[PDB]
């Protein structure tokens, strides 16, 4: 019988990437991927 | 001799070409800086000089 487990995590971790940001789209030779990775871990309750 | 950027103003200041050059030169200038990932998780992190 399909039972599920949540444990509490909110919506704003586990970010998508969607319209903009794509690292694909995005011009390589002039973009620098540090930016959004300071950003995504902004959310982290910690130091990672 | 100390500045406080803000994460978002930081990542604008370090994103122009010419202050990541400033690190490069041999003799241009002695600026010790980690301009990479450092320090993500705690509030207050010093980056270099």
């Amino acid at each position: 019988d399909p039972v599920e487990v949540d444990m509490g995590r909110s919506e704003e971790n586990n970010i998508t990437q969607s319209g903009g940001t794509e690292w694909s789209k995005r011009d390589k030779s002039t973009y620098d991927p540090t930016d959004d990775i300071e950003a995504y871990a902004l959310n982290a309750s910690g130091v990672v | 001799n100390i500045i406080v950027f803000d994460p978002k103003g930081w990542a604008l200041f370090r994103s122009f070409k010419a202050v990541k050059e400033k690190l490069d030169t041999r003799r241009g200038s002695n600026s010790e800086l980690e301009t990479a990932v450092k320090d993500l998780g705690k509030a207050v992190s010093y980056k270099g000089m």
